[PDB]
């Protein structure tokens, strides 16, 4: 009765979303058959949600994959969990976008994104009650922030009440993975502000630090990575799955955590991380976590929260747990902090808490917050942007498959408007 | 025979419902199965009793009831959970999404569509009553569902049955503690239209049975099930006049009486004395004078806000056990004789006494202790403006730049609807010094 | 710099409400405004910068609408030769005088011609060899957050509602992609064109009137002023312009107790969502001109976006609420006069004006 599609686009997207199955399937006790070898009786008893029927008792996941370059959905079907998609749900093309914003939005997309709607109105219509969507892509390359953003609006007018929940790999501030980053990527922003209503915004700088800096792992490579998002993307839909004393959908987030419509930006986290040997130092209670959580180090998104104010925050909990040991915690962090809190609104913290902890976990939770300290994402996509399209720096790829100067000077105001309607509230009051 | 219809709304009255017929089963005698083998090894009688438990042919006792929301995940601990076989399936859950903390999606979006089948199954258990007392409705201020569902319903009702109490047994939004950040915008416009149609409407604060819970109990780790078999005792300790025997037995009807003295105050706190653990159950004498005194113990009220800065209007207790008048009558005189407990000049009287013979018991699994005495205060004091005033506030701090509006105008609601509830909440904040004030 | 004018019309009781003997809830003292409800429980008071007590015609300073369009209108001409942007923006439920008060009747004009006319008139008077003028025309809607225009012809489908862009001039500021424009040289002109898209605006037989508009409505006057000066040389091209706005907006109305389902509630959820942004809009507007640091909010909503350069800097906006005095509309009444109000509501109970004769309380003194 609430029901979730997921699509995934480029490679940022099918890595994740490869291990994002990877993982919901080992909690429902799913396996790479499609059949159940579980324990537990709810582990089926909300399978609807991610997850189809077919004949013999096998459960199909409601994937649908996308991209322009056959190299990576190829590597899905080879790996441990590809052989439970639906093969006619890997819809891909060729002629790659070539990290180009363009090919992926204006000239290859089109002509490949009405073989995608098909399989959503096909699954769309199957379900009895959708919540909402749920796209893993990134900014910077060409079918991600195209492709995804494309995609994005035309279900948006389609299915204009139901959620469009993004997670999107932002660009990095040192080091860069592609040149033209910061044009790929302030137009992506102007298509999700007008038409999301939740975008978490992760950054691979920041997951590279929890994984030397926390983790303490030597060798980190990106299936690791991306086995920190697929724990986030798992605790913002666990109150749909499984039952607790105080539940949270996600159209109860964003309610509780958008006050102004163009403020959906998120910074995300998940606690508790720890190394292979600190465990046996590290008793697991509800404070343990909750300090982890608005720790600066331990968030997802290559910001830091102390330049800012939190406006909303949200604590999804997992497991057994006392709610008076919850309440007075998030309550101490505000009377504590409350320079780094919002004024104007009287409690900038909202709660749940579930009662089926992860496959092996006492306790866990996942932390979503909604801070000034995001602007220095687009302040500095802002300044990188100018200084190229001043000079017009890489532009002639672009202008060649139909665009003008003029689309890139809406992407900039959009985003410096954005940013200054961040600082207000940073600011005395 | 005297008959009471239970409305459980949300999460925070189904969780409570869950709690509240543990007891009644366990008081009565009846296994979560329906059966009361007592009438089986007797041969009949009225034990299970008809106020609450209605009974079929095959002994079967099916509770008088109805748990209404919008989720299906917490209603489906029932159907799959230990009392399956006592409710009847008919629960009247929606296979749909929840109001997401929103007034416009459960007063009319997703309210709608819903609302006919929960008075249908209401206006059945109504017409199986020989002489129906009233209503119990429970629920909670800061979501959707006990917000808008609550007060979609208590309209429908005041048209068709009218004459009949309607109670409320409604969780305040806690001054610091809260679990939304739109628990105030909810809760203000909740008050602005039960406020012509409820009757009484008891109120409890989670904070302050979170403290009670500490300082008394001794449970320094509690969780929700802890605090409603607490909050279960308030509402048996009510509804024992008309399921057992006493000596002065109090019926619905009377708390609307002597406790609501105009029709817009009718806001009182409740509380229950004896939290006493099992350590602490001995070394304790328990009489009547030091049970009553304590319920006017601020620590002890169940709701954050000092009585000291405002006087009663109204005090009704409700005694149980062994339990003697004269022990009373004693008390309520030693409370007069205070200065701490400032009255109103209109109510020289101040008191309602209620007592039954029928202990309460204990719920295994628990906490507390089997206590011979207990008593159930339910007091009307001005005080509570200070927690209205508290909500106001922070109403028009974040009203004033219009955030989380446009959740509400996306579901249907004018902006003026909160603006028109706004003036509705500070008058009322003026009704409460109005009366309050000394007479010439 | 800026500073908006609010104004709220009274209109009278019509010859339905005076033969049902409708009672009156709102009325006057001087500026203020007041509203007493039948219960006599509460006493509203609201202040604007200006009213027009339009009740009877007799009493001192009713509003005739030659006092209206001289109070409100014209000095947005004044501004406009000056050469700045200017916005009139019009407020009332259905049954208020909205239309009577801008566009008016073939006997008692409204806005809308008292501006046109005296427009005309002006330029005709300012016209010489040196400096001439020229006046282009459009005019569109706003439906559910989408675009469309009202002077093209419908073509042989079951429907050509054919949706519009918005776009961000850097220069020009923000503007409507496709949009047609076409010139004007009088009053024939503008109503021949007002008329044909009026039959366009959507409208629907809603439960509070056959006809209610379910859209916003912009009609733009752009007008051209070409000047020569001395540039050692042949005189040429001093060009100013400036942007005349007349927006008709929508009723909010609740959907809780109009019971409706579909395309009408999209559409006044739409319309409320517009609203509420375009009262952040002002306020902030207002804030700005008494010396805060304020950002405006103009993105939220396309009304808002499109009239960017029309509110915000050296532009001077106007609005209008028309409300009516009788009791049954009173929730409307008080809606609306909340809407209109920019400073604060006073609110006060009172039952003690009746003295028993002529003042009892003088002969005890
Ligand atoms: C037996 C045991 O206790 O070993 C632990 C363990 O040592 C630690 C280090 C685990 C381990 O964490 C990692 O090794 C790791 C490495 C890179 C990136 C992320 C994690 C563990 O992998 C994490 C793993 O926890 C889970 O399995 C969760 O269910 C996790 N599982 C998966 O997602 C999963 C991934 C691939 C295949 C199958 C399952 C999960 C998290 C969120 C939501 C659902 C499930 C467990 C118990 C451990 C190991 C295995 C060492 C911890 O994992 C997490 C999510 O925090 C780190 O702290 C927890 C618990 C322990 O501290
Ligand atoms: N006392 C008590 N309060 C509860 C319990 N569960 C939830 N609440 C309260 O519920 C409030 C939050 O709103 P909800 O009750 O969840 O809202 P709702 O009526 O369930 O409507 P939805 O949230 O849309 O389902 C908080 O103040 C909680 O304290 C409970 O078991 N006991
Ligand atoms: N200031 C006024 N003085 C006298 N009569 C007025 C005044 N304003 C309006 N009226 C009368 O009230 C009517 C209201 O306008 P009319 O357009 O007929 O209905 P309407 O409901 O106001 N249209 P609309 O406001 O768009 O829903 C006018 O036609 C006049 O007859
Ligand atoms: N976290 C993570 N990021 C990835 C992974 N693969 C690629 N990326 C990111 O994707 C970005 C490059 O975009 P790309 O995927 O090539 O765009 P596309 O070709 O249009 O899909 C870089 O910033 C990478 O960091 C992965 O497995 N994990
Ligand atoms: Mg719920």
């Amino acid at each position: 009765m609430r029901e979730i599609v997921h699509i995934q686009a480029g490679q940022c997207g099918n890595q994740i979303g490869a291990k994002f199955w990877e993982v919901i399937s080992d909690e429902h006790g799913i396996d790479p058959t499609g059949s159940y070898h579980g324990d537990s009786d709810l582990q089926l008893e909300r399978i609807n949600v991610y997850y189809n029927e077919a004949t013999g008792n096998k459960y199909v996941p409601r994937a649908i994959l996308v991209d322009l370059e056959p190299g990576t959905m190829d590597s899905v079907r080879s790996g441990p969990f590809g052989q439970i998609f639906r093969p006619d749900n890997f819809v891909f093309g060729q002629s790659g976008a070539g990290n180009n914003w363009a090919k992926g939005h204006y000239t290859e997309g089109a002509e490949l994104v009405d073989s995608v709607l098909d399989v959503v109105r096909k699954e769309s219509e199957s379900c009895d009650c959708l919540q909402g969507f749920q796209l893993t892509h990134s900014l910077g390359g060409g079918t991600g922030s195209g492709m995804g953003t494309l995609l994005i609006s035309k279900i948006r007018e389609e299915y204009p009440d139901r959620i469009m929940n993004t997670f999107s790999v932002m660009p990095s501030p040192k080091v860069s993975d592609t040149v033209v980053e910061p044009y790929n990527a302030t137009l992506s922003v102007h298509q999700l502000v007008e038409n999301t209503d939740e975008t978490y915004c992760i950054d691979n700088e920041a997951l590279y630090d929890i994984c030397f800096r926390t983790l303490k792992l030597t060798t980190p490579t990106y299936g690791d990575l991306n086995h920190l998002v697929s724990a986030t993307m798992s605790g913002v839909t666990t109150c749909l799955r499984f039952p607790g004393q105080l539940n949270a959908d996600l159209r109860k987030l964003a309610v509780n955590m958008v006050p102004f419509p163009r403020l959906h930006f998120f910074m995300p986290g998940f606690a508790p991380l720890t190394s292979r040997g600190s465990q046996q130092y590290r008793a697991l209670t509800v404070p343990e976590l909750t300090q982890q959580m608005f720790d600066s180090k331990n968030m997802m998104a290559a910001c830091d929260p102390r330049h800012g104010r939190y406006l909303t925050v949200a604590a999804i909990f997992r497991g057994r747990m006392s709610m008076k040991e919850v309440d007075e915690q998030m309550l101490n962090v505000q009377n504590k902090n409350s320079s780094y809190f919002v004024e104007w609104i009287p409690n900038n913290v909202k709660t749940a808490v579930c009662d089926i902890p992860p496959r092996g976990l006492k306790m866990s939770a996942t932390f979503i917050g909604n801070s000034t300290a995001i602007q220095e994402l687009f302040k500095r996509i802002s300044e990188q942007f100018t200084a190229m399209f001043r000079r017009k720096a890489f532009l002639h790829w672009y202008t060649g498959e139909g665009m003008d100067e003029m689309e890139f000077t809406e992407a900039e105001s959009n985003m410096n408007d954005l940013v200054s309607e961040y600082q207000q509230y940073q600011d005395a009051t | 025979m005297r008959e009471c219809i239970s409305i459980h709304v949300g999460q925070a009255g189904v969780q409570i419902g869950n709690a509240c017929w543990e007891l009644y089963c366990l008081e009565h005698g009846i296994q979560p199965d329906g059966q009361m083998p007592s009438d089986k090894t007797i041969g009949g009688g009225d034990d299970s009793f008809n106020t609450f438990f209605s009974e079929t042919g095959a002994g079967k006792h099916v509770p008088r009831a109805v748990f209404v929301d919008l989720e299906p995940t917490v209603i489906d601990e029932v159907r799959t959970g230990t009392y399956r076989q006592l409710f009847h399936p008919e629960q009247l859950i929606t296979g749909k999404e929840d109001a997401a903390n929103n007034y416009a999606r459960g007063h009319y979006t997703i309210g709608k569509e819903i609302i006919d089948l929960v008075l249908d199954r209401i206006r059945k258990l109504a017409d199986q009553c020989t002489g129906l007392q009233g209503f119990l409705v429970f629920h909670s201020f800061g979501g959707g569902t006990g917000s808008g569902f609550t007060s979609l319903l208590m309209e429908r009702l005041s048209v068709d049955y009218g004459k009949k109490s309607k109670l409320e047994f409604s969780i305040y939004p806690a001054p610091q503690v809260s679990t939304a950040v739109v628990e105030p915008y909810n809760s203000i416009l909740t008050t602005h239209t039960t406020l012509e149609h409820s009757d009484c409407a008891f109120m409890v604060d989670n904070e302050a049975i979170y403290d009670i819970c500490r300082r008394n109990l001794d449970i320094e780790r509690p969780t929700y099930t802890n605090l409603n078999r607490l909050i279960s005792q308030i509402v048996s300790s009510i509804t024992a006049s008309l399921r057992f025997d006493g000596a002065l037995n109090v019926d619905l009807t009377e708390f609307q009486t002597n406790l609501v003295p105009y029709p817009r105050i009718h806001f009182p706190l409740a509380t229950y004395a004896p939290v006493i653990s099992a350590e602490k159950a001995y070394h304790e004498q328990l009489s009547v004078a030091e049970i009553t005194n304590a319920c006017f113990e601020p620590a002890n009220q169940m709701v954050k806000c000092d009585p000291r800065h405002g006087k009663y209007m109204a005090c009704c207790l409700l005694y149980r056990g062994d339990v003697v008048p004269k022990d009373v009558n004693a008390a309520i005189a030693t409370i007069k004789t205070k200065r701490s407990i400032q009255f109103v000049d209109w109510c020289p009287t101040g008191f309602k006494v209620g007592i039954n013979y029928q202990p309460p018991t204990v719920v295994p699994g628990g906490d507390l202790a089997k206590v011979q005495r207990a008593v159930c205060m339910l007091s009307n004091t001005t005080a509570i403006a200070e927690a209205w005033a508290r909500l106001d506030h922070k109403f028009d701090l974040m009203y004033a730049k219009r955030a989380f509006v446009h959740w509400y105008v996306g579901e249907g609601m004018e902006e003026g609807e909160f603006s028109e509830a706004r003036e509705d909440m500070a008058a009322l904040e003026k009704d409460y010094e109005e009366v309050g004030v000394d007479s010439v | 710099n800026s500073q908006v004018t609010v104004a709220v019309r009274v209109r009278p009781f019509s010859k339905r409400e005076k033969t049902e003997k409708a009672s009156q809830v709102v009325f006057t003292n001087g500026e203020e405004i007041t509203v007493e409800h039948p219960d006599m429980k509460q006493v509203y008071s609201f202040i604007y910068d200006v009213s027009f007590w339009s009740f009877d015609e007799c009493h001192p300073g009713y509003a005739s609408q030659t006092t209206v369009y001289e109070t409100l209108a014209a000095p947005l001409l004044d501004r406009a030769f000056e050469g700045y942007n200017t916005c009139l923006f019009a407020y009332g439920q259905t049954g208020s005088g909205k239309s009577y008060t801008m566009m008016g009747l073939n006997e008692e004009p409204g806005i809308i011609p008292r501006f046109c006319e005296d427009l005309f008139a002006q330029i005709a008077k300012k016209q010489t060899s040196e400096v001439s003028y020229h006046l282009e025309m459009s005019f569109f809607e706003v439906y559910n957050e989408k675009i469309h225009d009202l002077l093209v012809c419908k073509g042989e489908n079951g429907q050509r509602k054919q949706p519009l862009r918005a776009r961000e001039h850097p220069v020009s500021g923000p503007y409507v992609e496709g949009l047609s424009m076409n010139v004007v040289s009088s009053y024939s002109d503008i109503q021949s064109w007002l008329e044909l898209g009026n039959k366009q605006r959507a409208t629907a037989a809603t439960g509070m009137n056959d006809k209610s508009s379910r859209s916003h409505s912009v009609f733009t006057l752009v007008m051209t002023q070409t000047k020569t000066e001395v540039v050692e040389g042949e005189e040429h091209d001093h060009r100013i312009t400036s942007r005349i706005n007349l927006v008709d907006l929508a009723g909010s109305e609740r959907c809780s107790t109009a019971h409706s389902s579909g395309q009408r509630l999209k559409e006044g959820v739409s319309i409320n969502k517009s609203l509420l942004t375009l009262g952040k809009v002002i306020s902030a507007l207002s804030e700005q001109a008494n010396g805060k640091r304020v950002f405006i909010p103009y993105r939220e909503s396309t009304l808002t976006w499109l009239l960017k350069e029309s509110l915000g800097g050296n532009s001077k906006t106007a609005m209008i609420a028309t409300v009516s005095p009788a009791a049954s509309n009173i929730e409307e009444t008080l809606s609306t006069l909340r809407y209109a109000t920019q400073a604060r509501l006073i609110v006060n109970i009172a039952k003690v004006n009746e003295d028993m004769n002529a003042k009892l309380i003088r002969e005890l003194k």
